[PDB]
């Protein structure tokens, strides 16, 4: 039920030690990113973006079901992680 | 014109009739005297 | 043309509204009520300036915080375009379009902040970019320069018709050997489900060529909504109007169609 | 093999 997602590392951002997750399909883009900072041993004050197809920035809200139904393939829905913007 | 069309372009204009036309002259003295 | 009329009527729909401060709000003196035509395309903290300011007078200096609104007790997220709001919220309702207007408690669990004008741009480009990965794998909107994608966001927060859609009617386009986009950027909006929307990858275009419909999108994705009316700016189409039309001239400036299914009024 | 997010969260940061 639950949907898998890798996440990748954009230029000097730290990379996670573990990168594919199962997730439900009802988190949001905002409790992908909460999970991520503090997986990483970051901090609030430090921004965290997230991308889609390595275009768009989806609103942190968005849920990651609908994402992966629109933009994954091969089972798994891909997203890049970037303490700064990447792609405007 | 097919009538799917038609009606689009009806109903846009009655919206338009009713929501804004109807409005804004009377928004616009309301403002002007605000 | 014909065509063109409708763009022109899209973009200038206007919602009234009555913006009144929040009965339970503290102030140093009643604030009047603040009448606007409010722009259906856009997003409230792009064009309530003069609300704002208007309200803030009549607030201590130190009482002053990022204003927020709400219908009837619902926050209107400025995320979502201004006409999708009212179709959702209070179309069935009688005009003006009663918007109350708050400073103090922020609901952060059902809005996000608007920290800035950049944050309203961000949030349009990001819904553009998402639209042509659907519409052309990204293709037309990457193959932009940076000054196009700026003309479009001038367009918008500067209601300027013609240089907005100077840049979109590129969005707008198809290769020649085909008859449509590939997939249409669409949203489902219902109230009574619990999910903030319905979108789907769903092809304009059938095997023989035929377009397909607003109806046969709304069997493959909601068949719960075939009683109840399908909501589009405001008008309800025929179902069997063709949804590649419908995305090249009843999309939002964010290149999306926002589709509201709400209740048969009485 | 994918881990679950919703284990790490519930077991231990
Ligand atoms: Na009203």
């Amino acid at each position: 039920k639950k949907i898998d997602i890798l996440l990748k590392a954009v230029g000097d951002t730290p990379i996670m030690k573990t990168k594919k997750w199962a997730v439900e399909r009802t988190r949001t883009i905002q409790g992908l990113i909460d999970f991520i900072k503090k997986f990483l041993k970051l901090v609030a004050s430090e921004q965290l973006f997230i991308y889609v197809n390595q275009s768009f920035a989806p609103s942190p809200d968005q849920e990651v079901g609908t994402l992966y139904e629109c933009f994954g393939s091969d089972g798994k829905l891909v997203l890049h992680y970037c303490k700064s913007q990447a792609w405007g | 014109m097919p009538r799917w069309k038609r009606h689009i372009s009806e109903q846009l204009r009655r919206r338009d009739r009713l929501q804004r036309q109807a409005f804004e002259e009377i928004i616009l003295q309301y403002n002007k005297l605000l | 043309t014909d065509d063109k009329d409708v763009l022109r009527d899209v973009w200038f729909g206007r919602i009234p509204t009555c913006f009144t401060l929040y009965q339970d709000e503290i102030t140093e003196r009643e604030a009047e009520p603040y009448y606007l035509l409010l722009p259906r395309v856009s997003y409230l903290t792009l064009v309530t300036d003069k609300v704002k300011k208007h309200f803030q007078k009549v607030m201590r200096q130190e009482d002053i915080s990022e204003i927020w609104f709400e219908y009837e007790g619902t926050p209107l997220k400025w995320h979502y375009p201004i006409g999708l709001l009212f179709d959702l919220l209070a179309s069935s309702s009688a005009l003006p379009w009663n918007i109350t207007v708050h400073f103090k408690s922020f609901p952060e669990k059902d809005l996000l902040h608007c920290p800035s004008k950049d944050a309203i741009e961000a949030h349009f480009m990001s819904c553009m970019k998402e639209a042509d990965a659907l519409k052309h794998k990204s293709q037309v909107i990457n193959e932009m320069q940076k000054k196009d994608h700026k003309q479009l966001w001038m367009g918008l927060q500067n209601d300027r018709f013609d240089q907005f859609w100077a840049i979109n009617r590129k969005l707008m386009e198809y290769p020649a050997e085909e008859n449509g986009f590939r997939y249409i950027p669409f949203r489902i909006y219902q109230t009574t489900t619990e999910r903030p929307f319905i979108q789907k990858l769903f092809r304009p275009v059938a095997a023989d060529g035929q377009l397909h419909t607003l109806g046969d999108l709304l069997k493959e994705v909601c068949p719960s909504a075939i009683k109840n009316q399908v909501m589009i700016h405001g008008i309800e189409p025929m179902l069997e109007t063709p949804l590649q039309w419908l995305s090249e001239h009843l999309s939002y400036p964010d290149n999306f169609l926002h589709i509201s299914i709400i209740p048969q009024p009485t | 093999e994918a881990a679950d997010m919703e284990e790490y969260e519930e077991s231990g940061l």
